[PDB]
RNA sequence: GACCGCAGCAGGACUCCGGGGUCAGCAGCCUCUAGCGCGGGAGCGAACGCGGCUCAGGGAAGUCGGCAAGCCGGCUCCGUAACCUCGGGAAAAGGAGUGGCUCUGACGGCGCCGGGUCAGAACUGGAACGGACGCGGGGAUCCCGACUGUUUACUAGAAAC
RNA sequence: CAUCCGGUCGAUCCUGCCGGAGCGCGACGCUCUCCCCAAGGACGAAGCCAUGCAUGCCCGCUCACCCGGGACGCGGCGGACGGCUCAGGACAACGGUUGCACCCCCCGCGGCGGUCCCUGCUAGCCGGACACCGCUGGCAACCCGGCGCCAAGACGUGCGCGCACGGGCGCGCGCCCCGCGGGCGAGCAGCGUGACGCAGCGACGGCCCGCCCGGGCUUCCGGGGCAUCACCCGGUCGGCGCGGUCGCGGCGCGCCGAGGGCCCGACGCCUGGCGGAGAAUCAGGGUUCGACUCCGGAGAGCGGGCCUGCGAGACGGCCCGCAC
C-alpha cells in the first residue's frame, strides 16, 4: 500500500479497494469464498494481505472436481509447488507391479507455507496455466526426512 | 527461325564470364555465360549480351543436377546497365537475369519470376505470355 | 487463423509436438486493437470516436476499442457518476510505449478530465485529494471495463491507499 | 477477372453511351422513338404516385387497375383466343380486413 | 649540418637527453620549444613518361601465372570446424554494434575530498560513426623441407645450410 | 479345449535347432455338373486422371403473344450432412473417468412475448431499389456489356409500458469455522443503486430464457520401437499484468524470478506408425494383428490465408505460393 518497489498495486478485485477509505467499520475488508468438500481453512489463511487470485480460499478460484494427493519435492517456482503422486500399475503378463510416478504442479499461497516431505492435496480446478490446473488445500508436514517409499496417499 | 523480329541495338552490358540470375521455375538457380549467339568476334573482344540476346549458359553447382554439365540456350530478360530504347527513355533493370528457352523458345518451366523487359518479349514470345509484368 | 492452440506451444518437458491437423476457426485469433484517444479535434475533423462490431462464433456481437475518447467515471464514495472525454492514457504499466499512442487497456491508469465532476467542490471537502484533482481538471482512475471484447469506456475512480501507491509513481516517477 | 480501362483505346468491338440532354434532331429511327414503359407500376405506393393518384397517401379507394388483356406465353395449340381475361399486375400494399 | 665515399655525393658512420594532443603506443597524423627554406628561377599546362585519384555493366574472361592493383583490418560481443605431436588450428570460418548529446549505476577517503574506467539506458543526427590516421582478404588441398635461425654484400634467401 | 515325430552315429542317451503335422488370408497354379449366401485397387502409388454422374428441393413476391398446369428470378433451407482413404500425427490421435461456478450452438421443443424515445412520423402500412424480363454488347472460347421499367414472408427508415430494458460496466452481503434459500458439494446467481447506452422487430412483430443437441477445452489411469540416443528445453519454466478468443489459458504480448523434466530411460531419432470396439490361433498362460462394418481422430496434389454461416480454415467454398 505505501511500498513503491512493485510497478503496480495488487488488490482483492471483489472488494473495491476504494470501498474503504476512512474510519473503516461496517464493511468486509477481505473477500473469502468458502471452498467445496468442507476442508477446514486455518484462521491463518483468513487473515492477511495475501490476495493470490489463484488461491481458492481468497481470490476468484473454486475447486470443481477430484482432490488427488501427492508429496512436495519442489517449492522454488514462485508461489508454486511440484507434488509427486505414485501409481502402482498391475501388468497382467507378470502379476508384479511397476512404481510409475507423476509430478503435478499447483498453486500454494503464503497463507499455508509448506515444508519438504508434506502430504499436499490438489483440487481439480479451472485450467490456471500451461501446466497449472490444480490448487493446494491441506498440508501435513512429516518430521525429519520423509524420503519417498513410493507411497500413494 | 526461333528468335523472330528486328531489335534496335540497345547498349550491351553482360560479357562472357557473367553469372546472370535465373528467374525461371525450372530451378536453375544461376547461369554462367559461355557465348552469345551470332557474335562475330573482333580481335580480343569478349562476346557480350543485351536484353533479349540468346546466350548459351551452364548451370552452376547450386542448380539442379540434370541441367548441370550442359550448354543450354537462354534469353536474357534483365540487364543492369541502362539501355536507351528508341523512345529515348533510358531504363535500367535491378538485377541481371535470364530464362532458359528451347531453340524453339519453349521454356524449361512455365513460371517467369519478377519483371521482364519489353525487348525480350518481342524476340521471344513464350516469355511474353507468362511474364508477370512486361516493364 | 492466428490460432491459440496448446500444440503450437512446446510441452513442459521441452518436446516440440507436430500439430495433429491444421489450425482451427474456433481457435482463431484477431487483430489486437490499438485504441485512438483525441487530445483535441481542433482544426482537423478526419478522425471521430467510432466503435467496431465484429463477426464471432455463434453470431455473438463484440463492440471494440476502434476509436474511443469519451469516458465515464462513478465516484466509489458518492456512487454518483459523470461522463465526459478523458484527457489520455497515462499509466499503461505494461508498456510506456502504449501510452504514447493512447492505446486504452482494461484497468489502465489514465488522465481524467473534470468537465462534469467539478460539482464535487460543492459538497464540503469530499475526498480532499479528489477535490484537488477535480478543480484542476486532471485526476487518476483505471477504466475498469474490457475495451476490445466489449467496447466499454466506463471506469472506476481511484481512491484508497492504492491511489496513493500509484500517485507516488504518478507524481515524479 | 481482367477489367478494361475506363479511358478508351483503339478497339472497335465494344462501347456504349447515353444522351444526358439530346437536344433537337432526335433521330426518327433512333433517339426520337418515345415508347411506353411495360411492367406499369404494380404497388399501392406506386399507385399513390406514377400510377395516377399522388396525394391519396393511404388510399381509401384501395384498388386502381389499368386492365392487362395480354394472354400468357403459349396458346395457339389450345386456340382459346376468346378468353384473354383482363387480369392486372396483382394489386397490393393495402391493409385489408385480413391485415 | 665540416667524417668517409675523386665532391659541400637522395649513400654509409657509434651513443647521451627526449614536451603536448588523438591513441594501446618511444606508432601514424598534427603541434609548443628548437632549428631552417637545400645543383636556381619564371612562363606553359601538348604528346609521352614518373608519383598518385576515380571509373557505368560484368568481372580474371587477361596473363607464364590474380603480376599489379583491389578486398579485409581498430574496438566490443556472440559465434568459432576438419584435423591434431591434443600443446595448436584459431584472428578458423561466420555474424551484431560503434557518432555526438542527455544521463544512471560499480570501485579508494564525507567533515570534504580519490581517480576515469567500465557497464546500463534515453534523445538525436541527408539511412552516419575505427568517419583522416594507424590498420589480416578468407577457405579447399597437394609438393618439398619440421620449424626459431644462416646464405651466395653488386642477378638466385630456397627444396640449400 | 493341457499331445507329436523324420533328422549329428557304428549304435545309444542328450542338448540344440532344421523339417513335417494342425489351423486360419491372401496371392498363385491346376482346375469346376452343382445350388444358395457372399469380400471385393487396404498392402513403399493419399501416383495422374480422359468420360459421365455424385445436394438438391418450394415459388410468399408471376405482369412472363399459357393455364389452372405456372416458367424465371428475389428469397427460403440443405449441400458443416453423407460417401471415401488413412497420408500425416507418438504425453498427440485414441478407450474409459472428471468438471466446465472458464464456454458457444442451428433444427426442434416448453415458457417469455411491457421495449423511453431525443428525431421523423403513414403508424389501418413508409421507403427507394435489384433480379427476372424488354432492348440492343463484345470474344476463339471463358467470361458476363450497358440501358429501361418493375414487386416482395427481399432489403432498409421508424410508432411502442424512462420496474425503458441491449450487453458490458461503475458500485453495494459477510465479520474466526459451519449450516439458510433462487441457490450448490462449493457466497454462486439475481436484485438494488448509479452512469452510460441504443439490442429488440417492425412494415404480416418475433427478441429472450431454458431443454435437447452437436461441439470447445479439461481431470485423472492408460496410450510403438531405439541408450551404437543421457542429460535436455530456452517462452524454455513459475509468477505478474495485459491483449485475444465462444472461452480458460503463454495462446499471444509485455514484465520479472530462475525454473521445468529425467536411468521408473528424459530429450532426441525412427516407424512399408490412424487408434479403439475388435480380429487370428490357442488348456491355462499367452502370442500376433488392428487400414475394411461401427466408433472417435485426421485429410482431400501440396503448403498458407480468407469468406459464408449457428457451426468449415470446408476443398464437386474461395484466394494466393508451389508442382503438374
Amino acid at each position: 500500500a505505501e511500498n513503491q518497489h512493485e510497478r503496480a498495486y495488487h488488490k482483492q478485485s471483489q472488494i473495491f479497494q476504494g470501498r474503504f477509505l476512512r474510519k473503516d467499520n461496517a464493511r468486509c475488508l477481505r473477500f473469502y469464498k468458502s471452498i467445496g468438500m468442507g476442508y477446514h481453512t486455518p484462521i491463518t489463511a483468513i487473515n492477511g494481505t495475501y490476495i493470490d487470485k489463484k488461491c481458492p480460499f481468497t481470490g476468484n478460484v473454486s475447486i470443481r472436481g477430484r482432490i488427488l494427493r501427492g508429496v512436495v519435492h519442489s517449492a522454488k517456482m514462485q508461489r508454486s509447488i511440484i507434488v509427486r503422486r505414485d501409481y502402482l500399475h498391475f501388468v497382467q503378463k507378470y502379476k508384479r507391479y511397476e512404481r510409475r510416478h507423476k509430478h503435478v504442479a499447483a498453486h500454494l499461497s503464503p497463507c499455508f507455507r509448506v515444508k519438504e516431505g508434506d502430504i499436499v492435496t490438489i483440487g481439480e480446478c479451472r485450467p490456471l496455466s500451461k501446466t497449472i490446473r490444480f490448487n493446494v488445500i491441506k498440508v501435513e508436514p512429516v518430521s525429519e526426512a520423509a524420503k519417498k517409499r513410493f507411497s500413494p496417499f | 527461325s526461333g528468335g523472330i523480329g528486328n531489335k534496335f541495338r540497345i547498349s550491351c552490358g553482360l560479357p562472357v564470364g557473367a553469372v546472370i540470375n535465373c528467374a525461371d521455375n525450372s530451378g536453375a538457380k544461376s547461369l554462367n555465360m559461355i557465348a552469345v549467339k551470332n557474335w562475330k568476334g573482333h580481335l580480343n573482344r569478349f562476346p557480350k549480351a543485351s536484353v533479349g540476346d540468346m546466350v548459351l549458359i551452364t548451370v552452376g553447382r547450386d542448380g539442379k543436377p540434370e541441367l548441370r554439365r550442359k550448354v543450354t540456350p537462354a534469353v536474357v530478360v534483365r540487364q543492369r546497365k541502362v539501355w536507351r530504347r528508341k523512345d529515348g527513355v533510358w531504363i535500367y533493370f535491378q538485377d541481371n537475369a535470364g530464362v532458359i528457352i528451347n531453340p524453339k523458345g519453349e521454356l524449361k518451366g512455365s513460371s517467369i519470376t519478377g519483371p521482364v523487359a519489353k525487348e525480350a518479349a518481342d524476340r521471344w514470345p513464350k516469355i511474353s505470355t507468362t511474364a508477370e509484368c512486361v516493364h | 487463423g492466428i490460432t491459440h492452440d496448446k500444440m503450437y506451444k512446446r510441452s513442459k518437458t521441452g518436446a516440440v509436438q507436430g500439430k495433429w491437423h491444421k489450425k482451427r476457426k474456433y481457435n482463431l485469433g484477431r487483430q489486437p486493437a490499438n485504441t485512438k484517444l483525441i487530445v483535441k479535434v481542433t482544426s482537423k475533423k478526419n478522425e471521430g470516436q467510432k466503435i467496431s462490431t465484429i463477426r464471432c462464433r455463434g453470431g455473438n456481437i463484440k463492440r471494440r476499442a476502434l476509436r474511443l475518447s469519451h469516458g465515464s467515471f462513478a465516484w466509489g464514495s458518492a456512487d454518483i457518476s459523470h461522463k465526459a472525454r478523458i484527457l489520455q492514457v497515462v499509466y499503461n504499466s505494461t508498456s510506456n510505449e502504449l501510452v504514447r499512442t493512447n492505446t486504452l487497456v482494461k484497468g489502465c491508469v489514465v488522465q481524467i478530465d473534470s468537465a462534469p465532476f467539478k460539482s464535487a467542490l460543492s459538497n464540503d471537502t469530499l475526498d480532499k485529494e479528489i477535490l484537488d484533482q477535480i478543480r484542476g481538471d486532471h485526476i487518476l482512475a483505471r477504466i475498469s471495463s474490457r475495451p476490445g471484447q466489449v467496447g466499454t469506456a466506463d471506469g472506476y475512480i481511484l481512491e484508497g491507499p492504492e491511489l496513493l501507491f500509484y500517485q507516488k509513481k504518478l507524481a515524479p516517477k | 477477372k481482367s477489367i478494361r480501362g475506363c479511358i478508351v483505346g483503339p478497339d472497335l468491338h465494344a462501347l456504349s453511351v447515353v444522351l444526358v440532354d439530346a437536344g433537337d434532331k432526335t433521330l426518327p429511327g433512333l433517339t426520337d422513338v418515345v415508347v411506353p414503359k411495360r411492367l406499369v407500376p404494380k404497388r399501392a405506393s406506386k399507385i399513390r404516385r406514377l400510377f395516377g393518384l399522388p396525394t391519396t397517401k393511404v388510399d381509401p379507394k384501395d384498388q386502381m387497375l389499368v386492365c392487362e388483356l395480354i394472354k400468357e406465353l403459349g396458346h395457339e395449340v389450345t386456340l382459346k383466343n376468346g378468353e384473354k381475361k383482363l387480369k392486372y399486375p396483382k394489386v397490393q400494399r393495402v391493409v385489408t380486413d385480413e391485415k
